[PDB]
């Protein structure tokens, strides 16, 4: 899932390291 | 904290020697000293460890995703020595779960997780930490059965609370998530002072009709976790201008907007002959935002990234919309359609970010019955008109018309973020 209209998942962002 | 086996503590003086090195930010000396350690006494843990934490700080100093890898190691290596303390082991394998998670080896933080536990079936906070594990994978059937076991032994443990709503909530079961969510957050046990769940506590009530939900919006604004009552996006750059409606001239997006004005009809046309002809490509709203009706987005752009087959569908507009980076680079939004059906209410939301801009304009508009409600005001589209807003602010819509409504969505980048920012933000 992706928060494109909504705030619904727990984390909308992708971790990538740095 | 007892991190000395038997024969660590033989070594002591040659241990603390290492790590202050490391405490007094010697961080390549530091390590070469736990190396030679590790060389010398190949079983010690604290030397391994010593090591690991050597390695993760230099990762830092370096931002080196190859260091880190070699850290994530080194964490798994002290856990297969012999007689290793069980407070080293925790630390050790906690640290790379942690480390895992950074570098999104998702799978691979699980697997540590799952380790843990194993090892210390006793841990509550290790199960709570698992349960987060699998909500990053968007696994809410498996976190869910870890927040449960959790629940049955202790409770009010109010971390699992608020993650055991937060799941209920996702789920849609709106009414039993309630109790949870705001047990958990009058906790105040560690890590339930979070935006995410007074953002989801405040929707909740508002949905079941609970006024006390602006308490909440209120609650969380005077913690730092909302810019405002209405404005309650959790992925924010702040100072940036915050305003319900905007007009053209305030965004300074007019090529744009003149764009999508003047050629109107012909992005209406693309959007008629998709309905007509390719309606599959219209995918309904999966993000739980009605209560009622049919609500379908056919989106040409996400994240910054062209749909190429949407665009087969929809050639000329795509075309019309390259020549405007500030909405096809916008990583934080997207370019789509979106029709809405008679008898269809949106709840009140907002999206995720204060990093994007809005904008509507309008393709087929029945004469009434179709309105949208941002902050405090109530506005209608009109065909051939953008109307723009900044979504982080709550808003709503009713389409209660007598045919269906159609619109283009095009969200830009907001006008006061640098060049520098509209480049390193992360998508979402
Ligand atoms: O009216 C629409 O199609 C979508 C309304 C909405 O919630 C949004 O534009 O973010
Ligand atoms: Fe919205």
């Amino acid at each position: 899932g992706k928060c494109k209209d909504g705030l619904g998942e727990y984390t909308c962002t992708s971790l990538e390291g740095f | 904290p007892k991190l000395l086996n038997k024969f660590d503590k033989t070594i002591k003086a040659e241990l603390d020697a290492a790590e202050k090195l490391r405490k007094r930010g010697k961080i390549e000396e530091a390590v070469n000293a736990f190396k030679e350690l590790v060389r010398k006494y190949p079983q010690s843990p604290r030397a391994r460890y010593g090591k690991a934490q050597c390695e993760d700080d230099l990762a830092e100093k370096r931002r080196s995703n190859e260091v880190l890898r070699g850290a994530i190691e080194t964490y798994q290596e002290v856990a297969s020595l012999p007689d290793v303390p069980a407070d080293l082991l925790k630390l050790s394998l906690k640290r790379r779960s942690d480390r895992q998670q950074f570098l999104g080896h998702m799978r691979g933080s699980l697997l540590t997780l799952q380790r843990l536990v194993q090892l210390f079936p006793n841990d509550t906070s290790l199960k709570n930490d698992l349960g987060v594990g699998y909500l990053l994978i968007g696994d809410n059937d498996n976190a869910k059965k870890v927040y449960e076991e959790v629940l049955s032994v202790t409770p009010n443990d109010g971390f699992a609370k608020v993650h055991y709503g937060f799941i209920l909530k996702a789920q849609n079961k709106i009414a039993e998530s309630i109790p949870y969510l705001k047990e958990g957050i009058e906790s105040g046990d560690p890590g339930t002072d979070d935006g995410r769940f007074y953002f989801h506590l405040g929707d909740a009530m508002q949905r079941v009709g609970n006024k006390e939900a602006y308490k909440w919006y209120e609650l969380g604004h005077k913690r730092g976790h909302f810019a405002s009552v209405w404005q309650r996006s959790l992925y924010n750059v702040n100072g940036l201008k915050a305003q319900p409606w905007w007009t053209p001239k305030e965004t300074g997006y007019t090529e744009l907007v003149k764009s999508l004005e003047r050629n109107w009809k012909l992005i209406r046309d693309e959007g008629l002959a998709v309905m007509d002809k390719a309606k599959g490509l219209f995918l309904p709203e999966d993000e739980n935002l009605r209560e009622k009706g049919d609500w379908s987005q056919f989106t040409l752009w996400q994240q910054g990234r062209r749909n190429e087959n949407a665009c087969k569908g929809a050639p000329k507009t795509c075309t019309l919309l390259e020549k405007f980076p500030e909405t096809t680079g916008c990583r934080r939004g997207q370019i789509k359609y979106s029709i809405m059906h008679p008898g269809t209410h949106v709840w009140p939301h907002t999206g995720p970010t204060n990093c994007r801009l809005r904008m509507h304009l309008g393709l087929v508009i029945p004469k009434e019955g179709c309105k949208i409600r941002c902050a405090n005001e109530t506005k209608t589209w009109e065909e051939g008109k953008v109307l723009i807003f900044d979504d982080s602010f709550e808003h709503e819509v009713w389409q209660d018309a007598s045919s269906f409504r159609l619109i283009f969505i095009v969200d830009v980048w907001h006008p006061e973020l640098t060049p520098q920012q509209r480049r390193s933000l992360p998508a979402i």
